[PDB]
């Protein structure tokens, strides 16, 4: 966004931003055309594209709560085989950090895992240790940790 | 980089370190105080995770003086901490001055407490709003609220926590000044009910004409009445 | 290097945290106008609740130091009440060891050398709110004080404190080279016609000291409402 | 990472960054099982051996005089804040020469391992406590965690792939406050026997179980006094 | 910075049956604002106008810094390459089939939406190797040389213990420079022990692997 | 915090320490007074700060401190941190007199101050002296002797040494070591000052005695004028 | 940097998983349990041949009956061995009798982490104690020896080695050892000693061993007694 | 900034261009340029400044004026309840309660859709 | 007060802030001993004092006691405060037990106090390394030599200076049993081996010996020069 | 390539040295020789002894290269009589490699000012104070 701008600067991002929010909130012709916006962060942005018009409702994104994410695991691993004997809320509870993205992931490879012991059928420790694969950042020699 | 320290002004005027630990309160279950001309009924949300904690896991009503409460929000670490030390402190009134302690010095010396800890890049600030309330024979129906800034406020009605965008409005509707304070404590389910929108396991205690400047948990029967207001 | 981070002298001076403590004091606004009478330092500011729920008696600025010495600050409320408290103890301090109640200048100048030892130090922020606090001694007439968050209190006649400080000390300025106890058209006025509300006897505190009665003392609807309606003329 | 400096600091969502990270640091930890019962509490810990052999980096720790504890997470931080509570436990057997009740014990280690979180400069006490004891009324047990937030819980399960542990031991709440030690402690090895990694056994080796309530001192079964616990195939 | 970090690359662009798009992480920073981002979109367009294709982004912290301020901007025009890059790593497509693949020496300068799964699951961490690994990295380079009748490998693991894969090859070509200087056909094991004398020892004092193994 | 910290007291990867030479270059910026020492008594040989006519009266000068009645010291660097240390080692200098009745043989008191102002060097994270100071005096155990210190720590006899800008080499061409006949021992000195003059822009001071008390002169004015006109060539 | 008391993104402690680092670099040393006795020796590396060998203390013994086997960063272990013997000889004085070796080790294991930046008196330690030891000893429980880490983690061993030989060392460790001494224990540890050769065969100038047997309180072995053993292989 | 000074010196000139009259509405005056600023090319810079409390009311009002309404709709609390909005957050007040009753079925609004309508603008901080 | 931890463990088990006093150490003078079967004897190549050094005061041979002497080399102004204290607990080792104190517990105490400022909190460990010489109740005269880890080795050449791994593989070489003698060829194996790196003993080099518990004697250079003309001659 | 005088586009540069020095093959791409007079200054990112291998460092001079590297300048010179090292080797407390460069460059200049080829080293002592005093 504008700042005070010193040898530098920027102007060529300044024209293209300040031409997008005069089609958009400019004069009056703006009733036939709505608008959607996704941006990953919010800090970076003036009130300028936060005019109460011409970005109505600010809606909010969260973390995927306690069950939302026992049900993101039983969508996309809608097409595996999957056993009857499998908990989701338990793949859940245990694993709440996660942004709803890589529990998507946490079904691809704990099914990517569960052909590489090679069974045409997936189980609950495929998921469970599926997950132990997410993250890891190794670190051992922990035989001490009680 | 502005940010990371309490001691570390922003360009325009705004010690980051605070109201990032004002959203850490935000982060966390309502607890409502209501205000009434015989004394203050509390009621806090319940979130609870799993059927492994039993009844009054965490305690969040605490006591402190044997009086006044301890409604909390934030982290229950830290709030417990300035309970313990609210307890000492209305210690050192009563065996220093003798005379029970008035809660608006209890709110101003844990007010400047919690305060006076968010001017150090040696410390963090606290992360727990929470909020009093009592009534002397002679004080009327005092209550405050205290934020991790150190700001304290007498209110009627205030509501802290997640859901505190929607429990204002249902406190500021309610008629707030002339019931005597048992049909309130029913009216509590309605605020908790209403605001907790997705087991609410809730939780109530108050200081009254029925407890003399006082705490109990309910004593235990508008738990099973003020359940009763369910389907609305 | 750290020269916006720690209270330590940049290039050409300016060290960067004073100023960025005055801006605190601009945060929200509860806007402070003091006017002093050749017998008659009378306190004014603004003073708005929410919601309805806060309790407006609970709320205000205006604070009592001792008989004599009144305050109003118009900073960050949290840093508020951490400087009034250590200007109490200093009064407190004051007559207990050296006798007479304290005059209002030297106190100003005690709270505003702990508010320099904020702002010498490292490890601690200096605290944002600005001190306007009146009082009357014996030999000279009604006196006003504002120490800064930096220390520099100054010895007024008529400053304010808070948002909009540039507009009521231009219209003080303004409205005092023509030359009142009454402060009708100077204590109100300078809000109203700064931020043009023309108050109900709610929102406005105002504190008076008296030549003839020092006590402080801080006024209610029925005596400021009655300030209120004579500016009818 | 400028959030790396950080026991004062806090991320602009709410958190604090590091002390929810020591709960990662005793979920890196070795699995254990307490639970209660209506008369009397049960704690069962499964060893790691991550040596030759060993006594396994035992667990279980005899605190009291009837409050006794199972670590999870660093060993020498436990101790400590053991002796800690080892210590005051034994100063209030000293003055009030009562026994010391179960919630003001971990309710004040809940506010001494609160304050390294609080200040500059000092780790948290990363060990989760799974403590256990007979105070005048029922057979508590709290867990109590790093992030200083103890749990008036009944049947916690805490360390290494715990969480299955605590999904069996969830769904089988309803036959607790009855089922006699005899029963109660084979309903709570096979609440431990689902962390292991699916191969079959509570050995005696690795298992170190402690039980405590009415009219028995918190007894510690070692590597011999678990062979009588020996039930279950699965 | 020790490790294949790359050498796997090789490796899978040895055997591929597919493309391999290598594109290093500065053929992306050319100075006009905007068009930096010109040339992600122009590399994703010729990289779907073939079946089975796949890419490999070396050094990709050449555009990092996180995401910073609107006050002096200095990185923004490297920052919207990035984002057009995680616009198609993830977005408003049935995406073909690029198995994209990156290897750099520094996490989180990397920001989140780049790391999280769907545009770069499955990080691997070329962690220095073990007293087991290590051994057969030298039997790697002890595939030359026509060294000793009896010469002890584990030794010369157990004498460096934390090097770096890729680099017991300046023990491996240093010891054979010694070998090639005393004008003998063979290698000793005084002049590997004089060797790891001179390459662990005397080139430890500027030569830093802590300094990137704080940042993992 | 450790990010504001300036770490003064590491060693650099070179081995050597960063806050110590830079006081060395400290020295170079402003530095003058060199001091030669005879088979009779010591000299320093100084130069004030610039010509600005704006100064009244020196009774000593800001350079020439008088310490015991047979020792003083001359100051290099920052004169800010010198004045403090000076008055700390007078300090010293009195305190032996407290503790043994002697007049302190100069190498104690030179000890002394190189080892705390090593010690500010070496722990606290402060910054350390910017000053590279020496000292002439006599004890009745050795001769008419001059050391020279310097911010890092270490001392020695240096017979001819100065210290600041435009460094005596040619000193190390032009000194008799056996014999130095101290009138000649200052037509040296002005030789050195008159490369590198009259008592607005000289300080020069001479050790001598009589009759076994030290007499530490600070060669008053018109002493100047004569020696400025012993030269026509040099 | 970032500090000594802060906790890593693998899991756990910095300064702690590097101190598990520097037990790597340094000597190797081996102790073998049996029945009838413990045996600890290690291989002191020296670097030249112009100079003693008999003066590299790896051996040391804390009471008569306790004997240590410490490696890694030598000589950090003094203050730790010294807090062993004094605590030993406080535990004989205030109790009148032996010890176990659970709490000298149970002693010393409390003062591995024991540090920080921020504490009491500047008396503490800043770096944790990086130097792995094991406490061979005999006990009226039985003869064990207790290795400890710089972690303050202490287990029960009965073949344990450390050092650069960590590994291969101790998975040769893990197959040759059942049954009891009968002599030959201390006979095939220095076999596993004469595997990890690193600069010369083994004679009685690089090794140190040293037995402690219920019998006898200990014995720290002397040249002809080693090249006894090293003639039998 | 060579366009700029075009434009500069076509404002200035050599005459005063002396019937017509430019006005410029932007956002950050403090990025402008001091040429462009110097009494002359724009002589008498106007703030227009953020509704106080009485212009609060007035933009109430005027937005809350097509939609149908109630009798004794209390404005003054809405005004009352949280400053620092703009016209286009009021009208955004008047839009999201529309928006309430939009979804949830009703004839106008009650007075805790604008009760719910101000405090969902007053979570839309920065 | 200050309390910033500074020695602390890098990764790969790398204390840097020892290894940078290593290099401390590598960038001093070039002492060096032997230790001759009846004699001690040391040497450390000295710079260009003669131009107009005091020869008195750039000793880098010091007197612990009467025995036991040390010749430091690295940074030269934190070394005397390992020398006075050494001196300081060397009384009271002859306060307590009343011996000629043995050269193993000094040395003890040096490689102990050097360990005691690689552990406290901020206070940069020393870029010293010694060679305590000196003898005992009964001859036996033991060489030490310690390291700014703490670490003393009781060798018997320790040549620890800047350009002494030369003279130290030298020392390897040429020291089995030519040098059992009295004096005269130990003294010459060492001006042979400081005339491996440098020049001519008439300017650089000074020794000094010890005999049997008396008369530790320094060697003045015109004795010095008989030495070396022998070596010259060889 | 030390690197000195945003930011950015010298880390991008130094990482293009990097990875372009050795991304996936080399032809014969010895030379890569670098002179640096700051090693603990550059990022320790170039030696990953593959991309910057085996390298060879130096004390400054020793008083036998004082002698032996003042006489190979001097060599081409006239000078005879009064060759020295008293003026050389303890003079300054060593002396650059180039000051003996400047030594003899300014030496022989100056005794070229007043025209003659001779071997003056009194002319030589006014070389010194000339060139570093």
């Amino acid at each position: 966004k504008r700042f005070d701008s010193e040898k530098a600067g920027d102007r060529e991002v300044q024209r293209t931003m300040l031409e997008l929010l005069n089609q958009l909130d400019g004069f009056q012709p703006n009733t036939q055309v709505k608008v959607i916006a996704a941006t990953n962060r919010v800090d970076i942005l003036d009130p300028a594209l936060l005019r109460s018009g011409r970005l109505d409702r600010k809606i909010e994104f969260p973390m995927p709560n306690e069950e939302a994410r026992a049900r993101i695991m039983q969508i996309h691993s809608r097409k595996m085989n999957v056993s009857p004997d499998v908990n989701y809320e338990e793949l859940a509870r245990c694993t709440d950090d996660f942004n709803g993205a890589q529990c998507k992931a946490v079904c691809v490879e704990a099914g990517m895992i569960a052909l590489r012991r090679g069974a045409t059928e997936l189980t609950h420790e495929d998921y469970m240790e599926g997950i132990l694969e997410v993250q890891a950042k190794k670190k051992a020699n922990l035989q001490y940790y009680a | 980089g502005y940010d990371l320290s309490a001691s570390t002004f922003s360009p325009d005027g705004r010690v980051f370190q605070v109201e990032y630990a004002m959203k850490a309160v935000e982060n966390s279950s309502t607890a409502i105080g209501i205000r009434c001309k015989d004394g203050v009924v509390f009621g806090v949300e319940k979130l609870v995770l799993s059927k492994l904690y039993e009844e009054g896991s965490n305690k969040r009503l605490f006591n402190v003086d044997r009086h006044v409460g301890m409604a909390v929000a934030g982290l229950l670490a830290d709030a417990r901490s300035l309970a313990d030390i609210a307890r000492e402190e209305a210690s050192n009134f009563r065996s220093n001055f003798g005379y029970n302690i008035p809660l608006k010095h209890l709110a101003d010396r844990v007010a400047m407490y919690v305060h006076a800890y968010t001017l150090y890049s040696a410390v963090r600030p606290f992360g727990c709003s929470f909020m009093l309330g009592s009534y002397s024979v002679n004080d009327g129906a005092q209550l405050y609220m205290i934020d991790p800034s150190g700001v304290s406020y007498g209110y009627w009605g205030c509501a802290i926590g997640k859901a505190r965008q929607a429990a204002k409005t249902e406190i500021e509707k309610l008629q707030m000044k002339e019931m005597t304070c048992r049909d309130i404590v029913k009216e509590v389910a309605k605020i908790i009910y209403i605001v907790h929108d997705e087991a609410f396991e809730l939780e109530l205690s108050w200081v009254g004409e029925l407890t003399n400047g006082r705490h109990e948990i309910v004593p235990k029967d508008i738990r099973e009445e003020a359940e009763k207001y369910a389907k609305e | 290097g750290f020269d916006r981070h720690i209270t330590i002298f940049s290039p050409e001076g300016r060290l960067y945290q004073v100023e960025y403590a005055f801006k605190a004091i601009n945060q929200g606004g509860l806007t402070s106008v003091a006017v002093r009478g050749k017998d008659c330092a009378v306190i004014v500011t603004q003073k708005k609740v929410p919601d309805k729920l806060l309790d407006s008696s609970t709320v205000t600025h205006l604070f009592k130091i001792t008989e004599n010495i009144g305050c109003v600050m118009t900073g960050m409320t949290a840093d508020s009440r951490s400087q009034v408290q250590r200007a109490r103890y200093e009064a407190a301090n004051w007559k207990y060891k050296y006798g007479y109640e304290i005059p209002v200048d030297m106190l100003c100048k005690r709270i505003a050398d702990i508010s320099q030892v904020y702002t010498q130090n490292a490890e601690m922020r200096p605290l944002g709110c600005c001190m306007i606090l009146i009082g009357i001694d014996e030999e000279q007439g009604p006196q006003v004080y504002k120490c800064d968050p930096a220390g520099y209190y100054c010895g007024f006649k008529a400053t304010a404190a808070g948002v909009k400080q540039t507009e009521s000390t231009s219209f003080l300025e303004k409205k005092v080279k023509k030359k009142f106890e009454q402060t009708v058209e100077t204590a109100i006025t300078c809000l109203s016609t700064v931020l043009s509300i023309d108050f109900k006897p709610s929102e406005i505190e105002v504190g008076v000291v008296t030549v003839e009665n020092p006590k402080f003392r801080i006024l209610t609807e029925a005596e400021i409402d009655a300030h209120l309606v004579a500016l009818a003329e | 990472n400028q959030y790396d400096n950080d026991v004062t600091v806090w991320s602009p969502q709410g958190r604090i960054h590091q002390i929810e990270y020591a709960m990662e640091a005793v979920k890196q930890g070795s699995a254990t099982v307490g639970l209660k019962s209506k008369t009397h509490a049960v704690l069962v810990a499964l060893k790691r051996a991550q040596s030759e052999l060993a006594a396994h980096q035992k667990k279980i720790l005899h605190v009291d005089n009837h409050i006794g504890i199972s670590i999870a997470g660093l060993t020498a931080d436990a101790r400590l804040l053991c002796n800690f509570m080892r210590q005051e436990c034994l100063d209030s057997r000293f003055v009030f020469d009562r026994p010391l009740p179960v919630s003001r014990l971990v309710s004040l280690i809940g506010s001494k391992t609160q304050i390294p979180t609080q200040r500059y400069g000092r780790r948290p006490y990363g060990v989760g406590l799974l403590i256990a004891g007979y105070d005048d009324m029922g057979p508590h047990i709290f867990q109590t965690c790093p992030s200083a937030n103890y749990f008036d819980c009944r049947a916690m399960s805490i360390g290494a792939r715990s969480q299955s542990a605590r999904t069996y031991l969830e769904r089988h709440m309803s036959e607790f406050m009855e089922c006699n030690l005899d029963e109660l402690v084979k309903h709570g090895l096979r609440a431990l026997r689902e962390t292991l990694p699916a191969e079959q056994d509570l050995t005696t080796k690795n298992v170190s179980i402690g039980i405590v309530g009415k009219d028995l001192e918190f007894t510690i079964y070692d590597d011999d006094d678990v062979s009588p616990f020996l039930d279950g195939l699965e | 910075p020790g490790t294949g970090k790359t050498l796997c690359a090789r490796a899978v662009a040895n055997r591929t049956d597919a493309c391999f798009i290598r594109v290093i992480g500065s053929e992306l920073v050319q100075k006009y604002v905007g068009e930096g981002a010109r040339m992600v979109r122009e590399l994703f367009e010729m990289a779907r106008t073939k079946k089975a294709c796949l890419i490999f982004f070396d050094e990709i912290d050449a555009i990092g810094g996180a995401r910073f301020d609107d006050g002096a901007g200095g990185d923004n025009e490297v920052q919207r390459t990035m984002l057009e890059l995680i616009n198609q790593l993830d977005g408003f497509d049935p995406r073909g089939n690029i198995k994209v693949l990156m290897a750099t020496n520094r996490p989180d300068t990397l920001d989140p939406a780049l790391m999280r799964p769907g545009r770069l699951d499955r990080k691997i961490e070329f962690s220095l190797p073990d007293l087991e690994g290590r051994t057969h990295i030298f039997k790697i380079h002890a595939r030359s040389m026509s060294v000793e009748r009896d010469i002890r490998f584990e030794l010369l693991a157990r004498l460096c213990p934390n090097s770096t894969g890729a680099e017991i090859r300046s023990v491996c070509t240093e010891a054979g420079m010694f070998a090639i200087r005393a004008r003998r056909k063979i290698a000793t094991e005084k002049d590997f022990l004089e060797a790891v004398n001179k390459v662990i020892k005397s080139y430890a004092k500027f030569s830093a692997t802590p300094r990137y193994m704080t940042y993992n | 915090s450790r990010r504001y910290d300036s770490r003064t007291t590491i060693f650099s990867p070179e081995g050597r320490l960063y806050q110590v030479e830079y006081a060395m270059e400290a020295i170079g910026h402003a530095g003058t007074c060199l001091g030669i020492l005879a088979n009779d008594g010591v000299l320093l040989a100084a130069e004030r700060r610039n010509i600005h006519k704006l100064l009244d009266e020196v009774f000593f000068s800001e350079k020439i401190y008088k310490l015991n009645e047979d020792m003083a010291c001359s100051v290099a660097g920052i004169t800010s941190d010198a004045n403090v240390l000076t008055n700390e080692l007078r300090l010293i200098a009195q305190r032996y007199l407290l503790q043994y009745q002697e007049p302190i043989p100069c190498e104690q008191l030179v000890t002394a101050l190189c080892d705390i102002k090593q010690a500010y060097t070496q722990f606290g994270g402060k910054r350390p002296f910017g000053v590279s100071l020496l000292y002439i005096g006599w004890d009745k155990h050795y001769g008419f002797q001059l050391y020279q210190s310097d911010p890092s720590g270490n001392y020695g006899g240096w017979k001819a040494t100065c210290i600041g800008n435009n460094s005596v080499s040619m000193l190390k061409q032009d000194y008799k070591e056996g014999e130095m006949t101290l009138k000649s021992a200052l037509a040296l000195a002005i030789k050195v000052l008159n490369k590198t003059l009259s008592a607005e822009k000289v300080e020069i001071a001479t050790l001598t005695r009589e009759n076994g008390k030290t007499v530490i002169r600070v060669l008053k004015q018109k002493e100047v004028e004569q020696l400025i006109k012993k030269h026509e060539e040099e | 940097d970032r500090g000594v008391n802060t906790f890593s993104p693998e899991g756990r402690l910095f300064q702690v998983e590097y101190a598990i680092e520097a037990i790597k670099l340094g000597s190797t040393a081996i102790g073998i349990q049996t029945s009838e006795g413990v045996c600890l020796a290690v291989e002191k590396r020296i670097t030249s041949p112009l100079m003693e060998p008999s003066s590299i203390e790896k051996i040391v013994e804390i009471d008569a009956h306790i004997g240590c086997a410490m490696s890694g960063l030598i000589a950090d272990a003094k203050t730790l061995i010294d807090k062993a013997r004094v605590e030993t000889q406080n535990h004989w004085f205030t109790y009148n009798e032996t010890m176990t070796v659970e709490s000298v080790t149970q002693a010393v294991s409390n003062l591995a982490l024991q540090f920080g930046e921020e504490d009491a008196d500047p008396g503490a330690m800043s770096r944790p104690f990086g130097v792995a030891l094991l406490f061979g000893g005999v006990d009226e429980k039985g003869p064990q020896l207790f290795h400890m880490d710089p972690s303050g983690t202490f287990v029960q061993c009965d073949a344990r080695a450390i050092g650069s030989a960590s590994e291969g060392a101790q998975s040769s460790l893990q197959e040759v050892y059942h049954k009891s001494m009968t002599l030959k224990e201390a006979i095939k540890s220095s076999l596993i000693i004469l595997k990890q050769v690193m600069e010369e065969k083994l004679n009685a100038t690089n090794i140190e061993l040293a037995t402690v047997q219920p019998g006898q309180n200990f014995h720290m072995f002397t040249k002809e007694e080693l090249e006894e053993v090293i003639k039998d292989i | 900034q060579r366009t700029l000074m075009e434009l500069l010196n076509q404002m200035d000139g050599f005459d005063t261009l002396h019937r017509v009259k430019m006005i410029m509405a932007t956002n950050r005056p403090d990025t402008l340029d001091p040429a462009l600023l110097r009494p002359g090319r724009l002589d008498r810079k106007i703030h227009i400044d953020l509704p106080n409390e009485q212009a609060r009311l007035d933009i109430l009002k005027i937005h809350a004026g097509p939609i149908t309404k109630h009798g004794e709709i209390d404005y003054e609390a809405i005004v009352k309840l949280s400053d620092g909005f703009n016209g286009a957050d009021l009208r955004n007040v008047c839009t999201e309660a529309g928006m309430f009753a939009i979804r949830a079925d009703h004839d106008f609004v009650v007075q805790e859709d604008f009760m719910k309508a101000v405090r969902k603008v007053a979570d839309s901080k920065k | 007060s200050y309390d910033r931890a500074i020695t602390v463990f890098s990764p790969d088990g790398h204390l840097f802030q020892v290894e940078y006093a290593q290099e401390a150490v590598k960038k001093g003078s070039t002492a060096v001993g032997v230790r001759g079967r009846d004699i001690v004897v040391l040497g450390v190549e000295k710079a260009s004092v003669a131009k107009l050094q005091d020869e008195r005061t750039v000793r880098k041979i010091c007197a612990l006691d009467d025995n036991v002497c040390m010749a430091f080399a690295g940074l030269t102004a934190d070394a005397r405060i390992v020398i006075n204290r050494a001196r300081v607990e060397c009384q009271s080792h002859r306060l307590t037990v009343e011996d000629p104190v043995t050269v193993e517990y000094i040395t003890r105490y040096i490689a102990s106090l050097k360990q005691r400022y690689t552990q406290s909190n901020g206070r940069r460990p020393f870029g010293i390394s010694a060679l305590i010489v000196g003898f005992d109740f009964d001859g036996t005269p033991r060489l030490y030599q310690t390291d700014p880890s703490g670490t003393y080795h009781a060798w018997k050449a320790n040549a620890i200076g800047r350009g002494a791994k030369s003279v130290r593989e030298f020392l390897e070489k040429n020291y089995t049993d030519d040098a059992i003698e009295t004096d005269d060829l130990t003294i010459k194996l060492v001006i042979k081996a400081l005339l491996e790196v440098v020049e001519s003993g008439g300017k650089n080099i000074e020794l000094a010996v010890m005999r049997r518990d008396q008369s530790l004697k320094i060697l003045n250079p015109e004795e010095i020069e008989k030495y070396v003309a022998e070596i010259e001659k060889e | 390539i030390d690197a000195i005088g945003g930011e950015r586009e010298i880390q991008r540069t130094m990482l293009e040295l990097l990875n372009q020095l050795d991304g996936f093959d080399s032809r014969g791409d010895v030379k890569v020789i670098m002179a640096t007079n700051r090693i603990e200054t550059l990022d320790p990112a170039l030696i990953r002894p593959g991309r910057i291998d085996r390298k060879i460092e130096f004390p400054l001079p020793d008083e036998k290269t004082k002698k032996r590297i003042f006489q190979i300048h001097t060599s081409r010179m006239t000078l005879a009589d009064d060759v020295t090292l008293d003026d050389l080797i303890m003079a300054k407390d060593d002396l650059s490699g180039a000051d003996i460069k400047a030594i003899c460059t300014e030496a022989g200049l100056m005794a070229l000012r007043e025209r003659r080829m001779k071997v003056t080293n009194e002319d030589f002592k006014k070389s010194k104070e000339n060139v570093l005093y």
